[PDB]
RNA sequence: CGACUCUUAGCGGUGGAUCACUCGGCUCGUGCGUCGAUGAAGAACGCAGCUAGCUGCGAGAAUUAAUGUGAAUUGCAGGACACAUUGAUCAUCGACACUUCGAACGCACUUGCGGCCCCGGGUUCCUCCCGGGGCUACGCCUGUCUGAGCGUCGCU
RNA sequence: GCCUUGAAGCCUAGGGCGCGGGCCCGGGUGGAGCCGCCGCAGGUGCAGAUCUUGGUGGUAGUAGCAAAUAUUCAAACGAGAACUUUGAAGGCCGAAGUGGAGAAGGGUUCCAUGUGAACAGCAGUUGAACAUGGGUCAGUCGGUCCUGAGAGAUGGGCGAGCGCCGUUCCGAAGGGACGGGCGAUGGCCUCCGUUGCCCUCGGCCGAUCGAAAGGGAGUCGGGUUCAGAUCCCCGAAUCCGG
RNA sequence: AUCUAAGGCUAAAUACCGGCACGAGACCGAUAGUCAACAAGUACCGUAAGGGAAAGUUGAAAAGAACUUUGAAGAGAGAG
RNA sequence: CGCGACCUCAGAUCAGACGUGGCGACCCGCUGAAUUUAAGCAUAUUAGUCAGCGGAGGAGAAGAAACUAACCAGGAUUCCCUCAGUAACGGCGAGUGAACAGGGAAGAGCCCAGCGCCGAAUCCCCGCCCCGCGGCGGGGCGCGGGACAUGUGGCGUACGGA
């Protein structure tokens, strides 16, 4: 249950903030989980997604274990574009198909300076969380 | 192609003005191309050049202002573009020293008869 | 006005000028017709500007 | 003769655009607006029309100076400084 | 009226530019509802405020 | 057998009711309680590669710098961005800049007329012409400067 | 408790109940929520109110498309011609015109190319419609200047007060200038203006506004555009100021 | 019996249909509720003061009907 | 026949400050009605109310008795409950209409002038040195200007007191 009186718990206000958020927030909302292996090694559960991450699809028509990469992150509509998932149009031209990132599993990352930094803060937060709860 | 203010802070008046001119020249040229028919590549630069100019002109006025206020510092009278800028009302108040002035009679009373710390039932 | 205009072209395109005439279009944009001294040719100068 | 034909002599304008108000009321012979009272310093504003007030108020156009005053109060009208460099 | 003034001439000019049709690339954006202008004006009908 | 008129049902039309949804209102309460001559409120005109409106902004004009974040914006284009020179886009907001009217302030509302000092062509002040910059409102307070009076006296 | 193995709502020559208010089943459509019991509460049940808002009928393929003498033959473009265009013939306006130019007002309606949805109360290959582009050039043409009937600030007066009266009326009302003297002034301080005075003459008599037909110096001919000319080009002049 | 005018200053307990931020509801649910759920004090009427609207919903995703054929085209039969 | 003065009085693009206008829900001061009720109407009521003109703050105003009372007496102002639909007003008709005392929220008191003493013992502006500078202050030296005796500062205001 909730106890704090300075935030909302109201249907209309959640939706309004969601459908009118700026981009530096849509990044977090457009987060996606990891696989079991990566969780174990890094001791983390979720990262925001990027443009050369390797991913699977879990739910829908295009689920299966075929693995692909990310191509384009159309935040304005809360979707992403994978390389092989695509359909033919009337003319005989292939085009991509958007899918929400909650429905995908990341298998390989795209690391760099900032993204290593980000993982470490998540690790230490959970670490003291376990050691102090326990 | 790139212009960064971080590079330009240390340079001088005249070099910046020379660099300023080359930009405006390039701007007049591109507008000619725009009208006679031009090309996509040369139209997607008109935005770039406009912003580059604003950088330069911005740097000039920042350092220019910041030598003047250093010059007038420590003086009774100074221009109005350098005085503090708040509400009119806040400019028609008392100076934080004129607030804490008291007559001798008020002072003397406070010395002899102040509030003393106490308690009861004990 | 006409004096400003005259000096500007002399300072830009490195040229000399007899006279000018002005009007204001219905779009609100002002326009000039500038005649050069006979020493100078306009087809010449127009290509330096890069215009035909 | 007081109808259709008397509406053919209309070629002589009475009102014209104000210089403070934007609207079209500046009486030429008499030199007053009729919605702003221009040549007077004080604005025509009567309290027997709520609607007539709420079309021109402090909250109607741009507010290109108050908009920042509200942003500056929220921190204490600070000035003369910068955040930490990098 | 052939003896205009400068204020009048700016005023008309804006209204003239402000009476053109709509671009077609606007019809394809995400959250577009706009089908046509419906703020246009035709000299022989719907005179001006002036 | 025919047309035509009437009744009922099935199907197709016209027109937009009911039903289900909702980035809107109304009502109550909590906290704070801030405009401007250092030029407000409001008005006008303008600014996008492709742009009319709404929105945002002011000739540095769909935004500059500076911090926080950390790989996009997107209807089409074209290019940039190397994210271990560092730094795309977003948000914030402490520096800089902020057209014409308007209490509106050189005199007047046609954008018409001027006056003073300074720089640069006008030559090398010497005066006419051009550009450019700074001043040029009403009332009022303290003090300075020059002044008026068969006002009250003193003095030679 | 019911439910994507199908909720609400809607239709129904179907089966049935209750004196009635009303309800339960069956079939079709449709696509996401809904009901029964005990208590609570209310913006709670329509045939009307020359009711309010929206929509649809008979009337009715009706009344009508009649003020101002008038059309015809052929050819061309074109899917396509009573109405466009070219030619020819017959006719009207009849110089106080159905002609050629302008003020007030309108404001891109102007000019070319293309189109034939809509509009042009029939039609249209046309359009003052729709779309895309282009177009207004001045020392001498007008404004700007002057004042007119008149409007309107200052001083003054009055008024609870925003303010009102009034325009020479209860005002130290012009910074107006000038010949002379005085020291200075930068230019070769010659000649000057000058910031400064001592002198020196000073009336005016009321700020300001007010007419694109009143008053107000001076430009004419020829040629040139899809569209502009006393403005552009050619050629001959002239006013003002220094 | 009770006060000492014709001079002056002062916080707290109180008010708040405009403003800046926040939360909540036995409320209305597109002819209702703000006139204004949408480019609304907009379009538009008026010489001016002023008056002042109508207008919500494709679908999970445009995958928004390629190609054939009749017709001047609009509209159609097929296919998807 | 120039200077000191004020009866006094004007001027300056003189040096340095200031005021004007806008919003206006709550606040302060003036001005100020008619529908309507009375089953008619003229006093009354509607109403010190709408409209109107001014002036502000984050609250404003009021405010530390020229009081209430008649008690074995309380003791600034402001809000709440109650006193009270009362005492009183009134074509005594329709209609209007408070205060004290009691119980609570909160709670804080103080300056001048005039009498009277102190070598005006007092204030502003320019100049120079040093700290501090973005709510322009402090300390020191100028036979540097000025306001003030037609009255500046210290002691002291009825709590009765000094
Ligand atoms: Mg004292
Ligand atoms: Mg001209
Ligand atoms: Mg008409
Ligand atoms: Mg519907
Ligand atoms: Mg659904
Ligand atoms: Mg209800
Ligand atoms: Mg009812
Ligand atoms: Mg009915
Ligand atoms: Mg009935
Ligand atoms: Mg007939
Ligand atoms: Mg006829
Ligand atoms: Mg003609
Ligand atoms: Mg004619
Ligand atoms: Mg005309
Ligand atoms: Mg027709
Ligand atoms: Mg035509
Ligand atoms: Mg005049
Ligand atoms: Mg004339
Ligand atoms: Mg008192
Ligand atoms: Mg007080
Ligand atoms: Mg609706
Ligand atoms: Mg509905
Ligand atoms: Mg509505
Ligand atoms: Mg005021
Ligand atoms: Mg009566
Ligand atoms: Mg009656
Ligand atoms: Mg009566
Ligand atoms: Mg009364
Ligand atoms: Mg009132
Ligand atoms: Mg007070
Ligand atoms: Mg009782
Ligand atoms: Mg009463
Ligand atoms: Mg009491
Ligand atoms: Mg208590
Ligand atoms: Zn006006």
């Amino acid at each position: 249950m909730k106890f704090n009186p300075f935030v909302t718990s109201d249907r209309s206000k959640n939706r309004k903030r969601h459908f009118n958020a700026p981009s530096h927030i849509r990044r977090k909302i457009m987060s996606s989980p990891l696989s079991k292996e990566l969780r174990q090694k890094y001791n983390v559960r979720s990262m925001p997604i990027r443009k050369d991450d390797e991913v699977q699809v879990v739910r829908g028509h295009y689920k299966g274990q075929q693995i692909g990469k990310v191509v384009q992150v159309y935040r304005k509509k809360y979707v992403i574009y994978i390389e092989r998932v695509q359909r033919e149009k009337a003319n005989g031209t292939t085009v991509h198909v958007g899918i929400h990132p909650s429905k995908v599993v990341i298998t390989r990352l795209k690391l760099d300076k900032d993204r290593k930094k980000i993982l470490e803060r998540k690790a230490k937060s959970r670490q003291v969380g376990k050691e102090k709860g326990k | 192609a790139k212009i960064k203010a971080r590079d330009l802070r240390g340079k001088k008046k005249e070099e910046l003005l020379k660099q300023l001119d080359d930009l405006k020249v390039e701007l007049s040229q591109l507008r000619v191309a725009k009208v006679t028919g031009g090309a996509a590549s040369k139209l997607s630069k008109i935005r770039v050049v406009r912003k580059s100019i604003a950088r330069v002109l911005t740097v000039i006025n920042q350092t220019q202002k910041e030598n003047l206020r250093k010059f007038y510092k420590g003086k009774k009278y100074k221009p109005l573009d350098l005085r503090p800028k708040k509400t009119r009302a806040m400019r028609r108040r008392l100076n934080k020293h004129e607030e804490s002035l008291k007559t001798k009679k008020q002072q003397r009373k406070e010395r002899l008869y102040p509030l003393r710390k106490y308690a009861v039932k004990a | 006005n006409k004096h400003q205009i005259k000096q500007a072209v002399k300072k830009l395109y490195d040229i000399d000028v007899a006279k000018v005439n002005t009007l204001i279009r219905p779009d609100g944009e002002k326009k000039a017709y500038v005649r050069l001294a006979p020493d100078y040719d306009a087809l010449d100068v127009a290509n330096k500007i890069g215009i035909i | 003769t007081k109808g259709t034909s008397s509406f053919g002599k209309r070629r002589n304008k009475t009102h014209t655009l104000c210089r403070r108000c934007g609207s079209k009321a500046y009486h030429l012979q008499k030199s007053t607006c009729g919605k702003c009272g221009y040549p007077a310093k004080r604005k025509r504003k009567y309290n027997w029309s709520a609607k007539a007030k709420r079309r021109n108020t402090t909250g109607t156009g741009r507010m290109r100076h108050l908009k920042i005053v509200y942003r500056r109060f929220r921190h204490g009208f600070r000035e003369g400084t910068t955040p930490k460099p990098k | 009226s052939s003896h205009k003034t400068f204020r009048i001439k700016r005023f008309l000019a804006k209204k003239q530019k402000q009476n053109r049709p709509i671009p077609q690339w606007i019809r394809m954006k995400t959250g577009n509802k706009i089908r046509y202008n419906s703020k246009r004006r035709h000299w022989r009908r719907t005179k001006l405020g002036l």
